[PDB]
RNA sequence: CUCAGGCGGGUCAGGAAUCCGCCGUAGAGUGCAAGGGCAAAAGCCGGCCUGACUGGACCCGUAACAGAGGCGGGUCCAGC
RNA sequence: AUGCCCCGAAACCCCCGGGCUACACGCGCGCUACAAUGGGCGGGACAAUGGGACCCGACCCCGAAAGGGGAAGGGAAUCCCCUAAACCCGCCCUCAGUUCGGAUCGCGGGCUGCAACUCGCCCGCGUGAAGCUGGAAUCCCUAGUACCCGCGUGUCAUCAUCGCGC
């Protein structure tokens, strides 16, 4: 059939030689495991080399993506089982996930909190020692 | 934008009692909920009850650095020790479910100077 | 916010049809900043979003500091006019909520905003060309009989009764199409 | 086609990147000192070209009035 | 344990909070790796030393994991920790900063503890930094020894990249 060098999903490019798996893998937000379950959730087989994709499979896994839970994935293997702000399960993807993320940094500078007094000044937050490593000049 | 937690607006937290803010907290702050409150917090309660209703007009100052902020909190200052004074920390709505104690900072920023005759072999 | 005029300056424009304003351009521009492939991707991008060629602004004066140099060509612009240009703005206002600042009209009625990423018929067609996104859209009113201080025969100037205000503007604004806010 | 400089507006963009309006007698530029002259230009942007040519006449300045080899400039006839 | 000197309402005795856990940098000893003399997945085999009363806990039920509830036997040649890993077979990966690497951070769920932010440990999804074999120099080891790989115990309410043994 149509074999693609490369597929673009969800607005990131794919490989075409490279099963499907590992090929949403290369988005940020999914992994080998998550890309695993997209993949069982959405009916696909998980080691067609990627390239064979329809347009119907692509905007079915679109689909999934937007809504992962209300598809089948477990609510305890999402990015974000619980929204600070709406309180529901969600799991972002690229650039959302990157703006989650900064926005929880920014929360916590805002309220003065400890973890956030670490973060700007750009040292361990997690109750490391600072003696005799983390050297970063 | 509207403070809102879980999809609750502060009216709804402060109207919930404590076994759902507990549902909502996370798990170490649920876990600590249930566990219950030690005496020190409780007398902390009071006091803070008592600042609400409005028949405490002095500061509260308090050692409980291990308390959790709720939301009946929010509004006031509290003086938390951090070992040597009480600094001040304005309880706000975002700092809900917080250890009292991350606001008050304990150790000093350093500035290093310039290293000594036994820093290095020479 | 809360224009009071609103009333009388409606008794005007429906006394007066030839006092009714329309937009006689929208100017879009793509700030790219460097002379690279990104440019390029900015020209495709502009041309398959409006349907008319780009231009190259070359930059005056050389600075170091931004990398730029005398003459090179760095940002991109399109100037859309007519019943296109009405459904273009259209769309790029509904883009955007159909909310625009109160403070952000000028003196003589004209309004403007910016863009940080295609969201108007956008099209998830960015990953091939795409990551320059961004668009400054400014767009300018004039009651009809403005060209008398454009054409070269019999130039004229336009008295100060004859031309646009901020107030006039964003009625204008509001009465055709979209809201204004109280940005605070 | 109109400049410098300024006011108000606009994502990254900040004093300064690119943009939209208003004011703007030149406060810009004109290869280089200074003076003079230049705004539908002598300035900025483009199209075509090589009169930065050949054979000659007369006139002014260096050198007022008032003499001049050499040199610079101006007004023209003819050819292409 | 103890001579002299010193404090002797204080350097004596209790309680709360903080610190010993900081961090431009130099060093010792280790763990993890820089991959095919391998990574992942499913499957198939084999130990010993020791410990166990607010203790080890089979077995059953719930949960995706951490973990939760009931509970037999064991005062231990009678019951439990205890069906280890390296190794073997089948498939994917085929030399690439990658299906190598697992730091660093986000959200969420638990355990111990009167108390977990300073400052504990565990699990799910997401993220994915140096590192592609190492200069001068330098260390251990002669046989069931060295290398490789896991287990028991001491510390222990929780926590073992640690000491002692297998």
């Amino acid at each position: 059939a149509n074999f693609r060098h490369i597929v673009r999903v969800a607005g990131v490019d794919l490989d075409g030689n490279k099963q499907l798996r590992w090929a949403l893998t290369a988005i940020k937000g999914i992994g080998i495991n998550f890309a695993t379950m997209v993949c069982r959730v959405a009916g696909l087989d998980p080691f067609m080399k990627a390239g064979y994709l329809t347009d119907e499979q692509v905007k079915k896994i679109e689909e999934i993506l937007a809504d992962p839970v209300a598809h089948g994935i477990p609510r305890w293997a999402v990015n974000r089982p619980k929204d600070y702000e709406t309180g529901r399960d969600l799991h972002l993807i690229t650039a959302k996930l990157d703006m989650a993320i900064r926005e929880d940094i920014m929360r916590l500078r805002r309220i003065r909190a400890y973890r956030g007094i670490r973060h700007e000044l750009g040292l361990p937050v997690r109750g490391q020692r600072t003696r005799s490593n983390f050297r970063r000049g | 934008k509207e403070f809102r937690y879980r999809g609750y607006t502060l009216e709804q937290l402060m109207n919930m009692s404590l076994e759902e803010l507990a549902r909502l907290f996370p798990a170490r702050q649920r876990r600590s909920l249930k566990r219950g409150l030690t005496p020190e917090q409780k007398k902390l309660l009071r006091k803070i009850r008592l600042a609400k209703k409005g028949k405490y007009k002095k500061p509260i100052r308090t050692h409980c650095r291990d308390m959790i902020i709720l939301p009946e909190m929010v509004g006031l200052t509290i003086y938390v020790h951090n070992g040597k004074e009480f600094v001040p920390v304005e309880i706000k709505p975002e700092m809900i479910g917080h250890y009292l104690g991350e606001f008050a900072p304990t150790r000093k920023k350093v500035e290093h100077g310039a290293p000594g005759v036994g820093a290095t072999r020479s | 916010v809360e224009i009071p005029n609103k009333e009388q300056i409606l008794a005007d424009w429906e006394a007066h049809p030839m006092r009714r304003p329309r937009i006689e351009k929208v100017t879009i521009n793509i700030g790219v900043g460097e002379s690279g492939e990104r440019l390029t991707k900015a020209e495709i991008m502009l041309q398959q979003l409006t349907g008319q060629k780009p231009i190259r602004r070359k930059a005056k004066k050389t600075n170091r500091d931004f990398g730029i140099r005398r003459g090179e060509p760095i940002a991109v612009k399109v100037t859309l006019r007519g019943p296109k240009a009405y459904e273009l703005l259209k769309r790029l206002l509904a883009a955007v909520d159909n909310r625009l600042k109160a403070s952000s009209f000028d003196e003589h009625g004209n309004v403007c905003f910016g863009i940080e990423e295609h969201i108007n018929i956008p099209g998830v067609e960015y990953d091939p060309e795409i990551g320059i996104f961004g668009m400054d859209v400014c767009v300018t009113l004039e009651r009809p009989g403005f060209r008398v201080a454009r054409r070269k025969r019999k130039r004229a100037k336009i008295p100060t009764r004859h031309k646009l205000t901020k107030e006039e503007g964003m009625v204008y604004m509001m009465e055709e199409f979209g809201v204004e806010i109280v940005e605070g």
